[PDB]
């Protein structure tokens, strides 16, 4: 305990070194990382107190970019296996946080699966002590088209963690957050957005939200090609295509007048600057849906819907007293708890 | 709120236990007589305040409803020396056992009537019949032998009060049910009757029933209420709506604390 704080810390020192003293590149410094990591390899539950992942970790990093060190999956899987479950677990938990990660970035979200099956196994730790955690859990459910658990896992990652090192993960999450908010097709106000990341940054994605919230195709791709890059380089591209989907489903939805009878003719003019001609079959596919719903005859050339004016004389207000009741009651629990 | 009457009549705890000690100490019980005394108090405007009792020796016939004894000379010079005592008791009514009633209990009030037109009669059981209040008061005069669902309710004086705690939704709900059954019973058993051709012939037994059905109740069952319902809903959210507001009120004050009992923790060391 306090002998062995010394020895470990030499090494990491040692590492730190290295890195531009002893390289010129991301490659060479690596070479003598490896005969190093034999010390975490010697001692086996002669230790649980320290730190493992470092050496790894940098060597790691540089496969994320797009190079070819894939090598280094052999060993994490390894590692898991070492610690018991029952023995060692805030260790093994760390190390499954970047493994998981290296999966994520490239192909087979599906293995991510199973690890997360693994996650609530018993352990000592907890899965939240590093937010981390959650950014890459969020795009595995985002994927799956979960909007809104997705949201939750990256609004509780963005509590009681930025205040430092704000800078980079503040975007990364920032970035997704935005996504999510289109691809739910639901999306909040342009005042709130210009705070989070850097301003400069925060410009790409505010031109692509305005353009889905005005609902208007055209511009949509105009921005989206000079936006190639932004998709490619996150390593989320599947994105790009989803997106083209929603402008045409909140056009419709944004378009909701009121009265017995709206014309056919009057939803076809709106709906000819969104799409060619293809309006009446889109129209169907919406109020079949549930989202909204109405009555159309071609043969009078009419659209009929349903009026409301008795909203707040339904359950619909019941379940939202019920759910926000429970956000307060929880944290009243919990200030009695300490 | 509480259920008040014309009439009244509030029966004080000292006065029911006595009725317990007078079973077991005279001894003569295990022959299953009626026990039976007077009962004394303290009555007003309209109020009977059941302020005393005292237990009156009886001996019946055992194979005779038309043979029983009674002494007069007893109760007069018993009182005498009761207003002797306090004057502020006068003679308020009579108490038997139960559980059931007898044709005597006609001729006990005859008597009574005759020192006040009003008479009270209890029907006091231990063996628990009922399990809220197991004393039901009923006030009777002889057209025939009438009774009267006047409240009972227990009132004190403050030193009985104090005495009485020395000795030491849902109760709503089972006795809901209990009520339900007991009247089921009832239907079971005229049923019965008519099927064998017992005195039940009353029209007022059909009479109530039929009205009551028509109303329907509304803690269950839509099928009257239906229509009503559409209005109580609306009332329902909006009493909800105020306590949702209420809990983030009370929330905010428990902040409050946390964060002052933190601040003194801290700087002293941190101790709880």
């Amino acid at each position: 305990s306090t002998p062995l704080l010394p020895e470990v810390e030499a090494y990491l020192q040692l590492l730190v070194v290295i890195f531009m003293m002893n390289s010129k590149r991301y490659k060479e410094a690596q070479k003598i990382s490896d005969d190093l990591m034999q010390k975490i390899s010697t001692q086996n539950r002669r230790a649980l107190d320290l730190v493992a992942a470092k050496c790894y970790y940098y060597h790691a990093r540089v496969y994320e970019f797009l190079d070819k060190l894939d090598v280094v999956r052999s060993f994490l899987h390894a590692r898991l296996r070492t610690a018991t479950l029952r023995h060692d677990a805030d260790g093994q938990a760390t190390l499954l946080n970047l493994l998981l990660r290296n999966y994520l970035h490239y192909s087979l979200y599906d293995q991510a699966e199973k690890l997360v099956s693994k996650s609530v196994f018993p352990e000592q730790a907890n899965n939240n002590e590093w937010a981390r955690y959650l950014y890459y859990t969020g795009r595995i459910k985002a994927i799956q088209l979960e909007y809104s658990e997705a949201r939750r896992t990256m609004t509780n990652a963005l509590r009681k963690a930025p205040q430092h090192t704000a800078v980079g993960f503040k975007q990364t999450v920032h970035k997704l957050l935005i996504v999510v908010e289109l691809l739910l097709g639901e999306i909040p106000d342009r005042l709130q957005f210009r705070q989070p990341s850097l301003k400069r940054s925060l410009m790409p994605y505010f031109l692509l939200t305005q353009a889905v919230r005005t609902g208007n195709l055209a511009k949509f791709n105009q921005v989206l090609d000079q936006f190639g890059e932004k998709f490619q380089a996150d390593g989320t591209y599947t994105l790009i295509i989803r997106l083209r989907h929603n402008v045409i489903k909140t056009g419709v939805r944004m378009i909701s007048l009121s009265y017995s009878r709206i014309s056919l003719a009057d939803i076809a003019q709106k709906l000819q600057l969104d799409s060619p001609e293809d309006a009446e079959f889109i129209v169907a596919k919406a109020i079949r849906d549930g989202v909204i719903e109405a009555s159309i005859n071609h043969e009078k050339g009419y659209v009929q819907s349903k009026e409301m004016i008795d909203i707040y004389s339904t359950r619909e207000p019941q379940l939202a007293f019920h759910q926000r009741i429970s956000f307060c009651l929880d944290i009243h629990n919990m200030s009695v708890k300490a | 709120m509480p259920e008040l009457a014309v009439q009244k009549v509030v029966v004080h705890p000292l006065v029911l236990l006595s009725v317990v000690d007078h079973f077991n100490r005279i001894g003569k019980v295990g022959n299953q007589k009626r026990v039976v005394g007077v009962l004394l108090g303290s009555w007003q405007k309209k109020v009977l305040d059941v302020s005393n009792s005292f237990a009156v020796p009886f001996d019946e016939d055992d194979k005779d409803d038309s043979v029983w004894f009674l002494d007069h000379d007893y109760l007069e010079n018993m009182y005498g020396m009761f207003k002797k005592v306090n004057a502020r008791e006068r003679i308020v009514g009579w108490y038997h056992t139960g559980p059931k009633l007898h044709k005597n209990d006609i001729a006990i009030n005859e008597l009574m009537k005759r020192y006040c037109p009003n008479s009270v009669l209890v029907i006091i059981d231990v063996k628990p019949k009922d399990l809220g209040l197991p004393t039901e008061a009923y006030i009777s005069v002889e057209e025939s032998k009438t009774f009267e669902h006047v409240t009972s309710e227990i009132g004190a004086e403050e030193a009985e009060e104090v005495g009485v705690e020395h000795l030491l939704r849902i109760t709503n709900q089972v006795h809901g049910l209990k009520g339900l059954n007991s009247k089921l019973l009832d239907i079971r058993s005229y049923l019965e009757k008519v099927a064998t051709g017992k005195l039940p012939i009353n029209h007022q037994i059909i009479y109530q029933l039929q009205d009551v059905f028509n109303l329907l109740p509304d803690v269950s069952l839509q099928e009257f209420v239906k229509a009503f319902y559409l209005k109580t809903n609306d009332q329902m959210v909006v009493v909800y709506l105020a306590s949702l507001i209420r809990s983030v009120v009370a929330l905010h004050n428990l902040i409050n604390n946390k964060i002052a009992n933190r601040d003194a923790e801290k700087k002293e060391g941190q101790e709880k």
